């Protein structure tokens, strides 16, 4: 096409539904982790992660405000990747990079589990 | 803007 | 803080809404411009729109599943922006310039107003 | 990945 671009679009973009989020704006779902709740928005849950992008394309599961964890994922590790969902920011440590890619390999984000392992192979 |  | 930072996230996440969009998965509320209707989410019109941030936060409109334009607005000039919306591609051409502004300005689209203004201009 |  003859288009032109905003280059900061996509980041403002992002920018506001982070403001949307904290302020818990339209927010549809909350996801359970063991005692901790995290409220978001299931498009950006499913633009982020593979496994939320196959929960919510389902035809019974699209339609539920509760989603339960697996017990063996660590809430601490989802704060951190849900805040890489809506910042584009990751808050790698020595002490949360183990916690961090488990969840990142089970809720199916490719390139955070790619940077935990080159971190995890240069240490 | 730029041309993508 | 001392996050490390995904540069290409922020794009990778509005494709991933744009995916959701042309397949009418989430879709939340149809936008009625004229005789024509255009299906997107809510929380995207809001990251976007100045006019549907307004809209989507007060507490009897977020409700809405439908909401009517303004009948002096061009459904394509919105069909153009609702593309730059989820895209950052905006389809500018001599034939649309004035439609496209006119609804830049209706809708809240800083950006947007701002680059027509200049081609506008320059011509 | 970059250091913002
Ligand atoms: C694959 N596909 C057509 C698609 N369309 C829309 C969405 Cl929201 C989506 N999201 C998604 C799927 C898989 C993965 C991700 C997002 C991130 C990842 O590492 N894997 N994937
Ligand atoms: C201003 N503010 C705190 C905010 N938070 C969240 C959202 Cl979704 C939002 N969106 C919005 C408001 C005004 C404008 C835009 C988006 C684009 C524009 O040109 N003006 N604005
Ligand atoms: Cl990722
Ligand atoms: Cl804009």
């Amino acid at each position: 096409d003859s288009c032109i671009q905003f280059t900061r679009h996509a980041s403002d973009v992002l920018l506001n539904l982070n403001r949307l989020r904290s302020r818990d704006i339209l927010t549809d779902v909350v996801i359970v982790v063991s005692r901790e709740q995290f409220r978001a928005h299931k498009t950006v849950l499913m633009a982020c992660s593979g496994l939320f992008y196959s929960i919510f394309t389902d035809q019974l599961k699209c339609n539920l405000s509760v989603i339960n964890l697996d017990p063996e994922i660590n809430p601490e590790g989802f704060c951190i990747l849900l805040d890489f969902m809506y910042t584009s920011r990751l808050n790698l440590r020595e002490g949360n990079i183990m916690a961090v890619m488990a969840t990142a390999m089970y809720l199916q984000m490719e390139h955070v589990v790619d940077t935990c392992r080159k971190f995890i192979k240069a240490s | 803007w730029v041309i993508p």
